[PDB]
């Protein structure tokens, strides 16, 4: 698209590609103000070891003054959250990130982070001599 | 056989739906989105309208009350090419936006049309599982069904068989399926145990005993 | 004698950042755009909306079983070899045969691609979950609680409810069986072969790659600008010369998001069309037998078996 | 961050004749009276007192407020407002006579008023605090639902 990609060295002539430092969208997850004032905050898609570093480095131009945690960060396919702890145990989705994840608001409360859950798992018997009927209703 | 029990629990449904209309505060989600997005459209307009568009003032007025009549027409031209954008904007977000709800009218009303003043045995139109019939409310904006449905609960095991052949004939249920109890087999319907004494009346023949798979040797009253 | 119906269900979800897009790292460019005010937030709203609503999509379509099933050990139900619909535990990926020959067959500009909220096994997981109920439960367990049938049995009512009665069925079952595992085997070979059966899916990805490919074609034009490269601009003027260039690149790269945003609410509104004709498809035709005449197959309508699909759905009738 | 005592216009608070220089050290004089004030020889006619400098445009604004306090040690948190007083067209400061003042720096930064009916200044929340504050911002309400909301771009500076 006309951009300048590569460039030859004008002293010793060698060669050297271009590319733009990272950069994207930001997003905030709250459970609303009404619970807590506490929130977490969604990187996208980029390796936030550079974003651990230059934020330590203090080179962000959003400019959170008083705002610095560097003790609860995961990794997802959509970018990287802070502020957020890892759960390994399924629930029932409260907000959606991507990829499989989703925020939620349960345990003193904090905000934490999992993996999607199908929904009630069970397990449907076979026989094939065996009917089911059912007795009774409800309207 | 059983009416009242069914009227005590459409009693309890509606006292239910009426609760569980009346504590909460988001059921009404989609009237209240059009709503604030209707909302949200004229206030950016209006916001809008406030901006200068790189001219030396965003008031028309201030304009005509401080320059000329041809050093003013470029800073109009300006304001006019700005409004105009906008303008033409929220007439393309309008028209996308009420053909999005022209598709949702037409749809809620083949939806009563085809569950209100009819039974629809196409399966999950109408309600979770079976549907008997339907009751329409207003709404600010819309229309509320109240949709009854009648499901079933508690099931039970039981051993099935194909079919019973008697001497030398086969015999198939008329409609229902054959349940063996632990006692002597019985006929049902699909849907309710109710079991009945296997008669010639509710089964019929066809062929021999010989090719189905399955078949069990039982006995066949026949009502003399 | 089986057939397939592909349909689409959702698109690409894409994002565009209105500063980063339109101007550089300039901050006087900013400015400028601050001139013409509250204009780009309108967009990314716009397609924050279309990114939901492709979530709502797949989520509205796929997600209609309030519990799932384990997929059973045996593969064989009374002659109707399942095999090549129902996901196999011996590869690493829990995906059927069906599903993995059908995926198989198809920066400085602030442009995005957001990940989709279900995945590929998530997706994969809900349609052996449904195949499996439809396979056992038979057609009761998406019409309230699951309740176990044979497969013959269920075969019989099915015959029953087109209008054949059950001796047809229960005097010639081998044969049926037989049919059936020909027509599976013909539509495996059928889909394996040619390259040309989903044409829809990838219209859909065709048409979202067109759009982009010719935004960022467009973003190289002048606009009758001294140059086309706003960092050449603000190393060649001052700034009361370089003003009225940065308002024709600015009301140019506007004009060309305005374009490009409306394109995509139309197209969007056409897939939002085809996923709710799918979805209403989907809850008439596998978790129940359908008496509408030619809505589901051709011919008469036994059951259903669905498939996921790479953005999609596909129905085996 | 506030220097208790027990570059782009300054903030001044004190809790007492007062003046004031301003140079890059013929002179800049104010001299604040009990009754009286005398500034280009312009002439005119506990509780904390809050004046507020800021030059732009060859201009100098001041800004005056007044607020009744207690007699504590440090400053209460609170929250008031100040009206301008005077507008001319033309850093450390000494005073004399137990006595503190504290000095803020200014620095550009978008903020975002709630007035009221019969309204003056009554909540005032920053948009450059926290993520909370910059979402309160975004969505221009002071109440939020739970949800998840994209409030502006990040970037690295080299
Ligand atoms: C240019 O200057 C560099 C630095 O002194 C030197 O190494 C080089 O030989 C010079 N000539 C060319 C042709 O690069
Ligand atoms: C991020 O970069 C580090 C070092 O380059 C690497 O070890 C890590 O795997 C990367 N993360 C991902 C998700 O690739
Ligand atoms: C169905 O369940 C209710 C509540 O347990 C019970 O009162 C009723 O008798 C049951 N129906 C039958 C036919 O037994
Ligand atoms: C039916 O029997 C099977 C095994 O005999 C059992 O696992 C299943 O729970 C039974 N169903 C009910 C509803 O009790
Ligand atoms: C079904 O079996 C039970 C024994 O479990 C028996 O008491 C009952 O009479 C049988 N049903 C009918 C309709 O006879
Ligand atoms: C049910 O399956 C078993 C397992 O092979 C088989 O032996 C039996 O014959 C089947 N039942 C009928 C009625 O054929
Ligand atoms: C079902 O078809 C597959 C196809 O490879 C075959 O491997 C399997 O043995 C078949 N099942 C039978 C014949 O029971």
């Amino acid at each position: 698209s006309d951009f300048t990609d590569s460039v030859r060295d004008p002293k010793t002539s060698e060669i050297l590609d271009i590319s733009p430092c990272s950069f994207g969208g930001v997003s905030v997850i709250t459970p609303g103000t009404n619970a807590s004032s506490e929130v977490a905050v969604l990187y996208q898609d980029v390796n936030c070891t550079d974003v651990s570093t230059a934020i330590h480095a203090d080179q962000l131009t959003p400019a959170w003054r008083i705002y610095s945690t560097g003790n609860n960060v995961f990794q997802t396919q959509a970018g990287c959250l802070i502020g957020a702890e890892h759960v390994d145990t399924s629930y029932e989705c409260d907000i959606p990130i991507g990829a499989g994840i989703c925020a939620s608001y349960h345990t003193q409360k904090s905000i934490v982070a999992y993996t999607m859950s199908l929904g009630a798992d069970s397990s449907i018997a076979y026989s094939n001599n065996t009917i089911a009927i059912p007795t009774n209703f409800s309207i | 056989e059983n009416q009242k029990q069914i009227a005590n629990q459409f009693n309890k449904a509606i006292s239910q739906i009426q609760e569980s209309l009346t504590t909460t505060s988001t059921a009404l989600g989609k009237l209240q989105d059009v709503v604030n997005q209707n909302a949200q459209a004229l206030n950016t307009l209006v916001k809008q309208l406030s901006s200068n568009f790189g001219a030396i003032s965003s008031v028309l007025n201030d304009i005509l009350s401080r320059l000329d009549k041809c050093e003013a027409e470029v800073q109009i031209d300006r304001l006019i090419t700005g409004r105009l954008q906008s303008l033409q904007t929220y007439v393309t977000q309008q028209l996308i936006r009420a053909a999005e709800i022209r598709a949702s009218a037409n749809l809620a009303a083949t939806k009563m049309s085809e569950c209100v003043l009819g039974q629809s045995k196409r399966v999950d139109f109408c309600g979770k599982g079976y549907h008997l019939m339907s009751f329409p409310q207003a709404a600010p904006h819309g229309v509320v069904f109240l949709h009854v449905t009648y499901v079933p609960s508690q099931e039970r095991n039981f051993t099935t068989a194909p079919a019973i052949c008697h001497e030398g004939k086969a015999y198939f249920p008329r409609e229902g399926v054959f349940v063996f109890n632990g006692t002597s087999w019985f006929i049902t319907q699909r849907n309710f145990f109710s079991p009945q004494i296997i008669t010639t009346d509710n089964t019929f023949v066809s062929g021999n005993c010989d090719v189905v798979i399955g078949i069990i040797n039982n006995t066949v009253y026949d009502p003399l | 004698s089986i057939t397939t119906e592909v349909m689409p269900v959702s698109m690409a979800k894409t994002s565009v950042d209105c500063n980063m897009y339109i101007c550089g790292d300039s901050t006087e460019c900013a400015n400028l755009l601050l001139q013409y005010g509250s204009f780009c937030t309108q967009l990314n709203r716009a397609l924050s909306g279309i990114a939901a609503e492709q979530d709502r999509n797949t989520r509205e379509v796929f997600a209609q079983v309030k519990q799932m099933y384990k997929t059973p050990t045996l593969k064989y139900f009374g002659g109707f070899n399942f095999s090549q619909i129902l996901p196999d535990p011996l590869k690493p990926t829990k995906r059927s045969f069906i599903e993995d020959l059908l995926f198989n067959k198809v920066k400085f500009n602030g442009l995005t691609v957001l990940p989709p909220l279900l995945t590929d096994d998530m997706i994969a997981a809900y349609t052996a979950a449904l195949v499996s109920g439809t396979a056992t439960a038979g057609w009761t367990f998406g019409a309230g609680a699951a309740l176990q049938i044979p497969f013959a049995m269920q075969m019989a009512y099915r015959f029953n409810g087109i209008g054949v009665t059950q001796n047809v069925l229960y005097e010639n079952q081998k044969q049926i069986a037989n049919q059936f595992n020909k027509a599976i085997s013909q539509i495996q070979e059928s889909l394996t072969t040619t390259s040309t059966a989903l044409g829809k899916l990838q219209d859909v990805v065709n048409q979202n790659a067109q759009a982009l490919n010719t935004l960022v074609k467009q973003l190289s034009s002048n606009f009758g600008a001294i140059s086309s490269v706003l960092n050449d601009i603000l190393s060649r003027l001052d700034k009361c010369e370089a003003e009225v260039q940065i308002d024709r690149l600015i009301t140019g790269r506007l004009q060309s998001l305005q374009t490009y945003v409306t394109q995509q609410l139309i197209r969007a509104a056409e897939i939002r069309a085809s996923a709710n004709l799918a979805a209403t498809k989907m809850s008439e035709c596998v978790l129940g037998q359908s008496k509408r005449v030619d809505f589901c197959g051709k011919g008469y309508h036994l059951m259903s078996f669905p498939q996921a699909a790479p953005h999609g759905v596909v129905f085996l009738h | 961050n506030v220097t208790g005592f027990h570059k782009d216009g300054i903030y001044f608070a004190a809790t007492v004749v007062r003046g004031w220089v301003f140079g890059s050290t013929q002179s800049v004089i104010i001299i604040n009276n009990s009754t009286n004030v005398v500034i280009f020889e312009y002439i005119s006619d506990k509780h904390l007192r809050e004046f507020v400098f800021k030059n732009k445009d060859g201009f100098l604004y001041v800004y005056k407020g007044y607020q009744p306090i207690d007699v504590v040690r440090d400053l209460p948190s609170g929250f008031n407002t100040l009206k301008p007083i005077f507008k001319l067209p033309l850093f450390r400061a000494i005073l004399t006579a137990a006595a503190a003042y504290f000095v803020g720096y200014l620095k550009p930064t978008t903020f975002m008023l709630k007035y009221d009916e019969n309204g003056t200044i009554t909540d005032a929340v920053d948009c450059s605090q926290n993520p909370l504050a910059e979402l309160k911002c975004s969505v221009k309400s002071f109440e939020i639902d739970k949800g998840i909301y994209q409030t502006s771009n990040f970037r690295v500076v080299p």
